[PDB]
């Protein structure tokens, strides 16, 4: 249910950036509800199952490593094993980031997402916590 | 039928039996030839049939044609989907990632393709050159035994013989050694495959 | 005679020495060092 | 489909391997690939004696004539060979057979009699490789006679033992590509 901060880097949208601030379920194989936010409008949604994995099958690539994937995108880190165009289209409210192997469309996840108005506070809350993470690390390295 | 006669080695073991997998899988599709030894069929493929059976075969599985027909070209249980005349073929290999949950809408055409598998003289060939490296060998052995008779193993010693023998009581209780046409007696052997030469 | 393994031109007359000693009345023992049943194959002869 | 050595005939190299079974249901001939029959005796009698217009006799003394007696062993014979289909039907004297016989993706014979020899077949490639291990007595045999021995050798076979190295410089590549059709080794019985 927490926020996990990954600033997915959209080459499409280099001015418009996208946070995939994820607010998990207990589940990561299953569908997992993926939250986003660009700055000035969230998107938000409820991801559901045996519909996440069928565009794993676009992709058709291993499973259990779509999981893992899927988890290190969603939360703070983009994998370097598998790296993903990360084009958080705004056009049709749909974060797909793809790894387009031998030249075509080939989607990863089937992402249900909502434009809002009032992100403000929600990315204000996502980077307090990371500089308060930076914050107590620093304590941390100082008693250390 | 094109993509299967003009597109013709083994042994691959399925849920029920052991076909040897004569498929040449190219860029413009694939159709596996097995010899079920139970019927023949018609191993088929269009980018139709391969983008439906990637989209709908199961829940989770949907992709597009292009993906399995390139994925193949530049490629462990198995599982039998068989209705005894027009077998939807399930090939499960490790294929997108996961087991290739793919339709084979067949064996192929009956004349050519038995020609070709179906339909020798080759190990009859090995049976002269056998006896060729018999015949007058046994000469020799006359020729020995007259300037002489010392062995230091003479334990491992007997007269020269002939192939008849095999022949006779040889060529019994031995081919029936594999002569049932059920799973398959192993078929990765006898490479010299010699009427697909 | 002792040896673990068999060893083996020289195996040839080898062989033929010792037929002839076993002819001069040359009684020979050996068992191989190993344990079981399994190498004796240069001595199967040669031995009595 | 009632009773199902191997007979075969030289033509087109069809799949036609002339070889039938002695039956009271007609016809079991594999000269086909392979179809199969199935009808009633009393059927197949009245049937013969229809097509034949010159003399009715029991089918037993037909298959005793034409079991193995005139085609495998020696003018245009009745070859209507659509689809690889021999219809040998002629009311006339095609090389005095009197066989009167209306004939009419068929893989249960096919698979239970030619699919099988090519199943059958890793045996005798098994025999090969007996009968080259047998001869490879002969080989330490030989070769303690022409060093211990000291024997008179014909010096004409005087070979290293047999391999597979041997075995491919022998293996007669032109009949490495042999003709498997169904011709013998008639004979092809075995």
């Amino acid at each position: 249910m927490e926020r996990k901060i990954s600033r997915i880097h959209l080459v499409s949208e280099p001015s418009i950036t996208h946070f995939l601030q994820v607010s998990w379920e207990k589940t990561l194989e299953s569908g997992f509800v993926i939250t986003l936010t660009d700055g000035h409008s969230a998107w938000t949604g409820t991801v559901s199952e045996s519909e996440i994995s069928q565009e794993a099958d676009d992709m058709a690539m291993e499973k259990g490593k779509y999981v893992g994937e899927l988890r290190k995108a969603l939360l703070s880190g983009a994998g370097p094993a598998d790296v993903y165009t990360f084009n958080f289209s705004k056009e049709s409210c749909y974060f797909f980031f793809e790894k387009n192997l031998k030249d075509v469309s080939f989607r990863l996840g089937s992402f249900n997402l909502e434009k809002v108005e009032n992100p403000a506070e929600v990315i204000r809350e996502l980077i307090c916590y990371c500089l308060d993470t930076i914050a107590e690390n620093q304590a941390k390295n100082e008693h250390l | 039928e094109e993509l299967e006669q003009g597109l013709l080695p083994w042994w691959l073991q399925l849920a029920e039996n052991s076909l040897l997998a004569k498929v040449f899988i190219t860029k413009q599709g694939y159709a596996l030839l097995v010899s079920d030894l139970q019927q023949v069929w018609h191993e088929q493929v269009d980018t139709s049939v391969v983008s439906q059976r990637a989209k709908e075969l199961n829940k989770r599985l949907t992709a597009p044609p292009a993906a399995f027909l390139c994925h193949l070209d530049n490629l462990a249980t198995f599982s039998c989907d068989c209705v005894a005349d027009a077998l939807i073929l399930r090939v499960r290999s490790e294929l997108s990632g996961l087991p290739f949950y793919w339709n084979f809408h067949c064996l192929a055409s009956p004349s050519l393709v038995s020609q070709h598998l179906i339909r020798s003289l080759a190990l009859q060939c090995q049976v002269r050159e056998l006896a060729t490296l018999l015949h007058m060998k046994d000469l020799e052995i006359q020729d020995y035994q007259e300037s002489g008779a010392t062995l230091i193993r003479d334990r491992l010693k007997t007269e020269p013989f002939e192939e008849n023998s095999f022949l006779e009581q040889f060529m019994i209780e031995k081919l029936p050694e594999a002569c049932s046409i059920g799973d398959g007696k192993p078929f990765v052997m006898n490479l010299q495959a010699v009427t697909t030469q | 005679l002792f040896t673990n393994e068999d060893n083996p031109a020289k195996a040839s007359r080898a062989r033929t020495k010792a037929g002839d000693l076993r002819d001069t009345g040359i009684f020979l023992d050996l068992m191989h060092l190993k344990k079981g049943f399994d190498i004796s194959l240069f001595y199967r002869d040669i031995i009595s």
